[PDB]
């Protein structure tokens, strides 16, 4: 990941997106050709342009790539919802004496109608009190993935021990789901009067709180 | 051609691996193989490559000489001993063919690639599983749907197919995965949605198969009775 | 720069033996050493490259083991079929060959005896003006056989050329014969002329002598 | 025809050099010091010391005892003392508080007829000293003469790196108040280490008391009859001769007249008739500046010459090196190399010039395989794994490598290739696995009869030759294309001067030429211009940013007719571009003609047979 | 798989130029490396010269000049030219391919002979057995190699020992042939040996007869 790659770039479903890959002169700035791959998420990765001016098998004219100096380009005609993927540039390095990849970069073209989050909480069974153990699940539906900020508190102090943030799985609508877990114990379950699950979206907050007496 | 590797190892820290990428439709013919590997945010480095004509390994600079790949020509496999594993390496690894040509950069392209092996390290064994059942409350239920499901905790490994009344249930089922814990522990979730009319004439029970566990238990869900 | 010696000439072994035929090299040379197998009237042939592989369509009996300076062609079972010579080869950094000397195998034999059979030239040969005299040696076993002429009981160096048949594949016989070349002037000057052998099959030397004036 | 020394120690024999250094201008307007009693004209100035100073004294009594080298002569700067007393030689290097008028006193009596010095007034304290040298005792005369000037001394005084180097010699002449006309080539006395600047320096004279001068210390005194010249030191080209004795007869210059430049070109001290090119208006140089980069970087050489492992034959590493300084003495110094032939470059001048980019490449071989690597070279090396342009710049830094790249048994690590079906291209580095085949059939990749892998193992076993050793190799690639060189040699990098005939080193190339400002506009890659002439006129100068256009110091182009050096020293000089100011000289009869304007040279009315020819039907000859 | 015929060996005279043709079969002459390896008769193998899958060939010290190799696509045969020879280059020359240092298909080899001498009729002369026994006739003075010697046109052939010809001083070939007989049938059986060979299509049957009296 020696080669320079931004961390992120954004793209639009007809418009063209330049991937700049500059690395050292010893790797990148010497006589050594770039090699980019196409890695889907979930897929195994494959050759996407070799030799920088040819194209395998099953390569789409749409993918073009060149180099000037000490830099690579990757040129695209349209994005597509299949080329959301990772492309890296890969060079034979002389100091390093093997072949190393570029540092990546993530392209995202998608769109949602992320509207307010609708939360839902859940106490442990009565069953659960005799396992010496205390989980407080928070269920979260119908959001988007950005801001999933999960706070927790009982009336008194915010809890800043057994909290977590789980990343969200894609439903077959379009939407994204995740939940939040709280260990706690039985012991200190009956102490305190009530517990609520705080969640924050673009400015939008919603409070449920349950009773367990 | 295509490359067939072995499927996911789990493993301990401070133990040895051993995986191999089999050829099918062909052998590795003079190309030679390399391996290349992928961490979850991070980029894809490069352990070496061997050529399989000659049975020569070329190493890289930050993997130092405790992983030794081996090839066997005859059968066409590729292997990766690696030794003194560390709880960093939790990548996946692929078995890459790279493609020669003629020219003034002589870059090795990576034509074919494997299909995957993804090694994990945790310390924690093999343990039992727990599941307790979930009912909606009286204030839950405050239209006609209600929602309820069942909790897998204690389970090592995240991937756990749940299945709804032994998959006779395909709308309104939804999969949650794991997340990682101060102990190491994982838990997932799973929610369904159920008009408040089929709750006193059918009943919900979930069914989770775990194949290394030999396990597979058998629970049932009720309603609450206080709310 | 590089000449390739091998330190064997000529060995016999019987069936059940091992020649332990050898070579060597001025410099360090490592594993790249090739052997041949020449029949007489015959193309040569490899026998093994890299003094450590085998060609294939070679016998499994011929091996081979040396690092960088001694070598080896050590045969298990000695076949009839392969009596021929062979040769060490190592090339430069570039194809520069140098190959080795030639080693013979040869069947062992008796050592019997050299027969002595003189001949004086015919007088059809003195209208000529040439007068050639040889001695003939047959049924000799090994090579070791002296075949130095004695004129008027004198030393003659540089007069007669030696030559030596193949052995025949009856009983493995081997024959000999040197040709002398004088002028007719010089062969009325002397008298006496004979040839003397030596060798292990007899215990003194056996020389037949004859004179130019005989019925 | 005066102040001509050796200018360097190395023996010649026959032969005629030409060298530049600072010498003395022939014919000069040197100043003229005076002082007889008769009047008391006994002057000692403070005069500057620019370059050097050519000493000429006409003395009869020793009436000149020494003289002061410095900067302020006031105690503050470190200055150069030398002083010749009645007993001796006594030279000090010390920081003096030195008198308005210093001088030396001598004193004579007259109850007895006897000299004998009195009053030393040089300094009054020296408190630091550094250099101190004391000559062995001598008895001098010191007693004054009724007649004229018998001995002449000459001196030469150099100040170059911080060496003063002393020129004298001693010749007997007779004359009244003349400069003495003659050719003595002065011979090196001692070098002295100073190590001070010199700027200003003063005279320094003797007194001489006796009964017939009353009054008092500052008063009675007398001056006697005594003489010197002063000459300053121009750097200017000469031409020396050298006999079989090794002491020069006779010179000639290269600046005072056009005739005497004619010498200069031909080499030689009699000039025939016929037309030289001389010059036109030839200033010479009076300094030399460089200029380079300010870059400071080091290259990093230590990487690509110890480096843990080593590229294979086949697939060698190929390494940039770029923006830093390179010095060639390190690595030639390591006494570890073992090839060095450089086809194009030279060690020495390896530290002068530079190119664009330079190229690393690393692999191994063995030797007989690394006397391969040269251009001229075929075989399995040279012709299908490495290939040599016939104009290659640089070449490679081969070395013994038997302690590494080798084990206990064979080292099979590194590999070349052996079969090739086509001539590989020069600068072309080729990693291809594919079966070679031989045969008619098509190989599938099979490893069956007439079908091989290209590649071959290298057995490196501890037990070879030493020509089949495992030497590590370097390629040192250099190009030098019309960009900006980023990489440069180790040189010092002086400041600008601007209108004056100057000795410009601008990156890597030097010459003559004068820096004037210019207004010419000029596109970033590109560093260098030329006229129609193929000459070189513009630098870029990237210290400043700023164009300067070389402006050259004479162009020449000017006919110099000459009728014999036997004849007469009278010449005609003809100027071809110059239409009848750009001339050595206005003169006089200047005529202007169709191929030029000539000077010097008187036109007739008449019309002879051409004796000489001049261009466009002028002919001019040698008539009463 | 593989084959190799070789041709145009034979006679020159010294100073000459003799040009060789080397066929293949089964594999490329520009594509493989090509040996040249010249064997002395009586003495071992030797390396003259060796030509690359390229355009580069190299050659050894003792022929470094005076010698070329060219090969041709056209008809994927190898073309060996010397412009001079000496008396030293009397051998069997074999064209064979090489995997690198050593050789894998070798072929046959053709003859190549220099001399100042011409075709010479054989001077056969007796040799008298002395008073078992061994008689035979002298082969003196015949070139070139070789000549045949056949025993009462062939019917007799045990005993038979036909010694290799041996290069004199005088350029010319010798021959001796003995045969061993019993010395009851000396005066019973005749003997005649046959001497004849095609460069001179000289055919003399002469007998052999036991010692007479001066
Ligand atoms: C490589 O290392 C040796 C030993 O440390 C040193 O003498 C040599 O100068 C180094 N090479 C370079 C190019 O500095």
């Amino acid at each position: 990941s020696v080669l320079t790659q931004p961390p992120s770039v954004s793209g639009a479903p007809g418009q063209r997106v330049t991937i700049s890959c500059t690395g050292s002169s010893s790797n990148i700035g010497a006589g050594y050709d770039v090699h980019w791959y196409q890695q889907l998420p979930g897929t195994a990765p494959k050759l996407l342009i070799y030799g920088n001016s040819n194209r395998p098998s099953g390569v789409p004219d749409r993918f073009s790539g060149s180099k000037s100096g000490t830099s690579a380009s990757l040129a695209i005609t349209g994005l597509q919802a299949e080329d959301e993927a990772d492309y890296y540039c890969q060079s034979y390095d002389s100091s390093l004496s093997g072949s190393v990849f570029g540092g990546g970069t993530k392209l995202t073209v998608l769109g949602q109608p992320k509207a307010a989050p609708s939360v839902t909480l859940f106490p442990p069974s009565s069953e659960e009190l005799q396992a010496n153990k205390a989980t407080l699940v928070c269920l979260i539906s119908d959001f988007y993935p950005g801001a999933v900020t999960v706070a927790w508190k009982a009336d008194s102090s915010p809890v800043k021990a057994g909290v977590e943030t789980t990343t969200p799985s894609k439903q077959s609508n379009n939407k994204y789901a995740a939940s939040s877990y709280l260990s706690l114990t039985p012991e200190q379950w009956k102490s305190h009067r009530s517990y609520s699950c705080q969640v924050t979206h673009e400015g939008s907050t919603v409070e449920k709180t349950v009773a367990p007496t | 051609v295509q490359l067939v590797e072995s499927g996911a190892e789990v493993k301990k820290p401070g133990s040895s691996v051993k995986v191999s990428c089999k050829a099918s439709g062909g052998t590795f013919s003079s190309y030679a193989i390399s391996w290349v590997r992928q961490a979850p945010g991070q980029g894809l480095e490069w352990m070496g490559g061997i050529i399989p004509i000659l049975g020569i390994a070329n190493y890289a600079q930050k993997f130092q000489g405790r992983v030794t790949i081996t090839a066997d020509k005859s059968t066409s496999t590729a292997y990766m001993e690696l030794s003194s594993l560390r709880s960093e390496d939790t990548a996946v690894y692929y078995c890459a063919r790279e493609n020669g040509y003629s020219g003034y950069g002589a870059a090795a392209n990576f034509d074919l690639w494997g299909r995957g092996t993804l090694v994990t390290v945790s310390s924690a064994s093999t343990k039992g599983p727990s599941v307790f059942p979930l009912a909606p409350s009286s204030k839950s239920t405050s239209g006609g749907t209600a929602a309820l499901g069942c909790l897998v905790k204690d389970y090592f490994p995240e991937p756990v197919t749940v299945s709804w009344n032994s998959g006779a249930l395909t709308s309104g089922v939804h999969t949650f995965p794991a997340v990682l814990q101060s102990s190491g522990l994982y838990s997932l979730s799973s929610v369904v949605t159920v008009p408040s009319s089929s709750l006193g004439t059918q009943t919900y029970i979930c069914n989770v198969n775990h194949k290394p566990s030999n396990t597979k238990v058998d629970k049932k869900v009720e309603p609450k009775s206080c709310d | 720069d590089i000449q390739m010696t091998q330190s064997p000439s000529s060995v016999s072994a019987s069936v059940g033996d091992r020649v332990t035929i050898t070579c060597r090299a001025s410099q360090g040379i490592g594993s790249w050493l090739a052997w041949y197998q020449q029949k007489p009237g015959k193309a040569p042939q490899l026998l093994i490259y890299a003094a450590s592989t085998l060609q294939s369509g070679v016998p499994p009996r011929f091996s081979g083991s040396g690092s960088g300076t001694d070598f080896t062609l050590t045969i298990t079972s000695l076949q009839p079929e392969d009596f021929a010579s062979y040769y060490c080869q190592q090339a430069n950094s570039v194809l520069a060959l140098t190959f080795g000397g030639g080693t013979k195998v040869e069947i062992k034999r008796t050592v019997a005896a050299p027969s002595v059979f003189i001949f004086p030239p015919s007088d059809e040969q003195l209208k000529s003006g040439t007068a050639s005299v040889v001695c003939l040696l047959n049924n000799f076993y090994p090579r070791e056989a002296k075949v130095q002429w004695k004129v008027d009981n004198a030393l003659q160096s540089g007069n007669s050329q030696e030559s030596v048949t193949e052995q025949d594949s009856k009983d493995s016989t081997y024959s000999l014969s040197s040709t002398l070349t004088l002028s007719k002037a010089d062969y009325e000057k002397h008298k006496v002329y004979a040839c003397e052998v030596t060798h292990q099959g007899l215990s003194s030397p056996v020389t037949k002598s004859f004179n130019r004036g005989e019925c | 025809t005066r102040g001509v020394y050796y200018p360097d120690k190395v023996f010649r024999s026959s032969v005629l050099h030409s060298t530049q250094d600072l010498f003395l201008p022939f014919f000069s307007n040197v100043t003229w010091f005076h002082a007889i009693h008769v009047t008391k004209r006994f002057d000692n100035p403070v005069l500057p010391f620019n370059d050097g100073v050519y000493f000429a004294s006409t003395e009869k009594s020793n009436i000149i005892r020494g003289w002061i080298f410095g900067t302020t002569l006031d105690s503050k700067t470190q200055s150069l003392l030398i002083v010749n007393n009645a007993t001796n030689v006594v030279i000090k290097v010390c920081e003096f508080q030195f008198c308005n008028d210093p001088f030396l006193g001598v004193y004579y009596h007259k109850n007895n007829k006897s000299w004998m010095e009195s009053e030393f007034r040089v300094y009054s304290s020296a408190n630091n000293c550094t250099f101190e040298y004391v000559s062995q005792p001598f008895l001098m005369d010191l007693e004054g003469k009724q007649g004229n000037f018998k001995n002449l001394r000459e001196f030469v005084f150099k100040n170059i790196d911080g060496y003063f180097k002393i020129y004298s010699k001693h010749t007997p002449i007779n004359l009244v108040r003349d400069l003495p006309q003659g050719f003595s080539a002065l011979e090196p006395l001692v070098d002295l280490p100073i190590g001070i600047n010199i700027t200003r320096f003063q005279t320094l004279l003797a007194l001489h008391r006796s009964y017939l001068t009353p009054g008092d210390s500052s008063s009675g005194w007398t001056a006697g009859a005594a003489a010197y010249y002063v000459g300053y030191l121009q750097p200017r080209t000469f031409l020396l001769k050298y006999n079989e004795n090794g002491t020069i007869t006779d010179a000639v210059d290269c600046a005072l007249d056009p005739l005497s430049e004619t010498k200069c070109t031909l080499k030689s001290f009699t000039v025939e008739k016929g037309i030289y090119q001389t010059s036109n208006f030839r200033v010479q140089p009076t300094e030399s500046i460089v200029r380079f980069p300010n870059i400071t970087n080091l290259c990093p050489f230590g990487e690509v010459f110890n480096a843990t492992r080593f590229a294979s034959v086949y697939a060698w590493n190929r390494k940039r090196i770029s923006n830093c300084v390179a010095d060639y003495s390190v690595l030639y110094n390591s006494a570890s190399f073992s090839t060095f032939k450089c086809y194009g470059v030279s060690p020495t001048k390896l530290n002068d010039l530079c190119f664009t980019n330079v190229y690393a490449d690393s692999f191994v071989i063995r030797g007989d395989e690394v006397r391969q690597i040269a251009p001229g070279q075929t075989g399995k090396i040279a012709d299908y794994n490495y290939k040599l342009p016939d104009d290659f710049t640089g070449c490679v830094i081969a070395w013994n490598s038997n302690n590494l790249d080798s084990k206990v048994g064979g080292n099979y690590n590194y590999l070349y290739r052996l079969f090739r079906k086509s001539n590989l291209k020069p600068f072309e580095r080729d990693i291809s696995t594919e079966i070679y085949q031989a045969g008619s059939t098509p190989c599938n990749g099979v490893e069956g009869f007439n079908c091989y892998f290209p590649l071959q193992s290298y057995g490196f076993q501890p037990t070879n030759g030493v020509g089949y050793q495992p030497y590590r190799v370097v390629v040192l690639s250099f190009e030098l294309l019309h960009a900006p060189a980023t990489v440069c040699g180790p040189k010092k990098s002086t400041n600008l001067v601007k209108n004056k005939c100057v000795n410009f080193n601008f990156n890597g190339l030097t010459g003559t030429g004068v820096l004037t400002e210019s207004n010419k506009k000029f596109l970033p890659f590109q560093q260098f211009g030329r006229d129609i002439a193929d000459t070189t006129d513009a630098v870029r100068d990237p210290q400043t940013l700023e164009i300067l256009d070389i402006t050259p110091c004479s162009f020449g182009g000017v006919s110099v007719i000459t009728p014999g050096t036997n004849t007469s020293n009278q010449v005609a000089v003809l100027y071809q571009d110059v239409n009848c100011w750009r001339v050595y000289s206005t003169g006089s009869n200047v005529f202007q003609t169709r191929a030029g304007c000539l000077i010097g040279a008187e036109h007739v009315n008449n019309s002879y047979e051409c004796d000489i020819p001049i261009g466009a039907g002028i002919c001019a000859s040698y008539q009463t």
